[PDB]
């Protein structure tokens, strides 16, 4: 019933910089803080219990701080394997859900414009009853984008799904696709398919577009 | 401090798994072990702790009557047993040790490596490759659709072309099957040059497709 | 598939509709579409049924990729207003009719709002505009005994026994929402943020809850965890063969211990093994809602398609 929050939820800071993470009690849980690093599809790891108690094996750079109804974890420069989902739980008494919902760590960068494809369907996939058409948003960043379809100028719903990559380890990027997925039936029975993407790196939103030629 | 964990399993609805937790590098019988699970996309829920010392098991109220979690201390072995699963089990579960905070709960200071568990009434189905082609700098890719269950793994040229490629996560469609994307940026000149050519990689069906891709 | 009861099929026209007092009872109702020919009789002087031969498992959703129908037990904002939870309002001239579902033909459809939830129907005889403006004579409907492919719920929405929250945590929540949508301007009529340029009304598809307060609120990041509860209301009476069990052969039956049941019934209830039997709702659960650092148990959660006007 004592509820953890950890703002914000996703935390932009540049490589070598200092990293502070917040989490936020609901109740005083006085020094019964623990603090969990998640690596990108490894498991956890404890890096501070309470509160500030760095635990084994872990480097001087990560510091534990707070008690009571505020805690902080601190990463006093930020190496590159720094950069994933971090974890605050309490201990005070063993509730269903004591863990805050984590924050995940982003390499900060200069902000970068999508560049938009659209493709038609394959002629071979359109013969087995089903047409996907694909928008790629490229090498973008921040990751917040938004992105509509449009056919014969309608907006769509609940025919598409989005998959964003991770971020580059050159440039820092984020790449998106959204697949909207019909049969030939409705396919065959409208003309233009329109890509639409909005993006704190263009001045107007971006359209690609094509007719079923 | 090792924990490691059972392998990865695949299973349909309204069946029994059992997945274990071995442990090594510390006497089993006097510290808490326990499993914890993350459902996709999500943070971390506890399901259930015990104590090898005197066998006092406490689950979480969410998961109480789901699940049986046991040890076994000749072996210094954590299970976790569902006698009836359900497609919402799909999750990654670890186990991991325990340390106490006296009247008060726990915190978790070792974590097994995971255990994926997949629950699906699909049967393996290897993936269809369409082609996205490309209609300065152009862009082109492979569509992977409609495989069961993951992974696949995409390669261009066999392996040749590996900059400026983008392969994304798969997505779950209403149907059940997994659907992904991998697209290269190029540059223009070399489309009516250069031969583009995706492979497709489905281990658990046994498939391998290559397609070309083309202008 | 169904809860109870499988597809009606109705002959009188006429027939009276009779108030029935079990939850399984009503639930049955709920099954044959009769709540939605109700509707359509109070409000918009329709003579007969919708649902013939296809009851709910039939009704048409939008958009078609809709998931908590895939799970009979779930309530529809509809069937929550048969068993009492909230109000599908007759719409008036202001409420503005959405964009992108194929409204020609229905008789009945009805979408979520920012306000509330609001039903547009059909007289007998007459039949939806593809546009969605306007009832004209239909050949089709003369029967008064339409299938379910006359009845369109806009959304992918659930309803469900509320767990009430403090005003003081609605506005606490309605700002958040606020702040995660700052050039909106009004949604479905209702000022959202304080605007100077504010455009047209146009199609917003958007996820939200209903926290039983003014009006909804809306979330772009949210969680959600769902909580098998196995109370009273996730149980249905029934007499195999013959439909739901009363008002009375229910409430005997989750209180007396000496009916029969399904392996969940017997654990909370009590079993003993004809007479009525109970099962469990084929449902994911309760849904419980985290967003903006709160966790709450809407009374209706979904994706829907609403109207917003944004900022200039
Ligand atoms: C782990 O610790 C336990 C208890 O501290 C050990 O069990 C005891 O072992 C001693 C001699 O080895 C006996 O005299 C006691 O009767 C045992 N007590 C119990 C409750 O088992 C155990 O041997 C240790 N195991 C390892 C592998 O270190
Ligand atoms: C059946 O129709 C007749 C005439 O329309 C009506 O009087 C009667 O009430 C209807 N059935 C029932 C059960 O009332
Ligand atoms: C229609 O009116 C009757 C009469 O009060 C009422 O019992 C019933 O609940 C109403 N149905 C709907 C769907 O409003």
């Amino acid at each position: 019933e004592i509820v953890l929050t950890q703002s914000p939820a996703t935390l932009s800071v540049s490589p070598g910089e200092r990293a502070t993470l917040s989490c936020r009690a609901s109740q005083s849980v006085s020094s019964n803080l623990a603090w969990y690093q998640h690596k990108p599809g490894q498991a956890p790891r404890l890096l501070i219990y309470g509160a500030f108690i760095r635990a084994t094996g872990i480097p001087a750079r990560f510091s534990g701080s707070g008690s009571g109804t505020e805690f902080t974890l601190t990463i006093s420069s930020l190496q590159s394997e720094d950069f994933a989902v971090y974890y605050c739980q309490h201990y005070n008494n063993w509730p269903p859900n004591p863990f805050g919902q984590g924050t995940r760590l982003e390499i900060k960068r200069t902000v970068a414009a999508p560049s938009v494809f659209i493709f038609p369907p394959s002629d071979e996939q359109l013969k087995s009853g089903t047409a996907s058409v694909v928008c790629l948003l490229n090498n973008f960043y921040p990751r917040e984008a938004k992105v509509q379809w449009k056919v014969d100028n309608a907006l769509q719903s609940g025919n598409s799904q989005e998959s964003v990559t991770e971020q580059d380890s050159k440039d820092s990027t984020y790449s998106l696709s959204s697949t909207l997925t019909l049969s030939k039936a409705d396919y065959e029975k409208h003309k233009v398919y329109a890509c639409e993407v909005t993006h704190q790196g263009l001045s107007s939103p971006v359209t690609k577009s094509f007719n079923r030629g | 401090v090792q924990l490691v964990q059972s392998g990865a399993e695949v299973k349909k609805p309204g069946e029994s798994l059992t997945i274990s937790c071995e442990t090594s590098r510390y006497n089993f019988t006097y510290h808490w072990v326990g499993w914890v699970r993350q459902m996709p996309g999500e943070g971390l829920e506890w399901m259930g702790i015990i104590y090898p010392g005197d066998s006092d098991t406490r689950y979480s109220p969410s998961f109480q009557g789901q699940i049986t979690i046991s040890a076994d201390k000749s072996l210094s072995t954590t299970y976790l047993h569902w006698r009836r699963l359900k497609a919402s089990d799909t999750a990654i579960y670890y186990c991991a040790r325990l340390k106490p905070a006296w009247g008060r709960g726990y915190y978790f200071d070792y974590w097994g490596q995971g255990t994926l568990v997949t629950v699906s009434s699909a049967s393996t189905k290897g993936p269809s490759v369409f082609p996205l082609a490309p209609s300065g700098t152009a862009a082109l890719g492979c569509l992977v659709k409609d495989y069961f269950p993951e992974p696949v793994t995409v390669s261009w040229n066999s392996g040749a072309l590996t900059s400026g490629v983008h392969t994304f996560p798969a997505v779950l469609q209403s149907s059940g099957l997994y659907s992904l994307s991998s697209v290269v940026t190029v540059p223009s000149s070399s489309l009516g040059t250069q031969t583009y050519i995706c492979n497709v990689n489905h281990k658990p069906s046994n498939t391998k497709v290559d397609k070309k891709v083309e202008p | 598939g169904p809860i109870i009861c499988a597809g009606p099929i109705h002959s009188n026209k006429s027939a009276d509709i009779p108030h029935l007092l079990g939850y399984s009872e009503k639930i049955c109702q709920i099954d044959r579409l009769i709540h939605v020919s109700s509707w359509l009789r109070n409000h918009s002087q329709f003579q007969g049924y919708v649902g013939q031969r296809g009851g709910r498992s039939q009704v048409s959703y939008y958009p078609a990729e809709n998931s908590y129908s895939r799970w009979s037990g779930l309530l529809s904002p509809c069937d929550a207003d048969w068993l009492g939870m909230l109000v599908v309002k007759k719409a008036k001239g202001s409420d503005m009719i959405v964009p992108g579902p194929s409204y020609k033909g229905k008789v009945f459809f009805e979408r979520p709002t920012f306000d509330g939830y609001v039903g547009w129907g059909c007289g007998s005889g007459k039949s939806r505009t593809e546009s969605g403006e306007l009832c004209s004579s239909d050949s089709g409907t003369s029967s008064g005994l339409l299938p379910s492919d006359r009845v369109l719920w806009i959304g992918d929405v659930a309803c469900q026994p509320m767990t009430p929250i403090p005003e003081e945590t609605f506005l606490e929540l309605k700002s958040f929402s606020q702040s995660e949508f700052p050039d909106i301007c009004k949604i479905d009529g209702i000022v959202f943020n304080q605007c100077e340029g504010e455009s047209l009304p146009q199609p917003f598809d958007v996820a939200w809850m209903d926290v039983g307060h003014s009006h909804k609120i809306i979330m772009r990041e949210h969680k959600t965890k769902w909580v098998q509860e196995s109370s009273s209301k996730d149980f249905v009476c029934y007499k195999e063969g013959t439909g739901p069990c009363s008002e009375s052969e229910e409430k005997t039956c989750k209180t007396s211990g000496s009916c029969r049941g399904d392996m969940q019934f017997c654990k909370v209830a009590g079993c003993e093994h004809a007479k009525c039997r109970c099962s469990l709702v084929h449902k994911p659960g309760e849904v419980v809602v985290s967003y903006g650092g709160m966790r709450v148990r809407p009374k209706c959660y979904g994706f829907s398609r609403m109207m917003a006007t944004l900022e200039v």
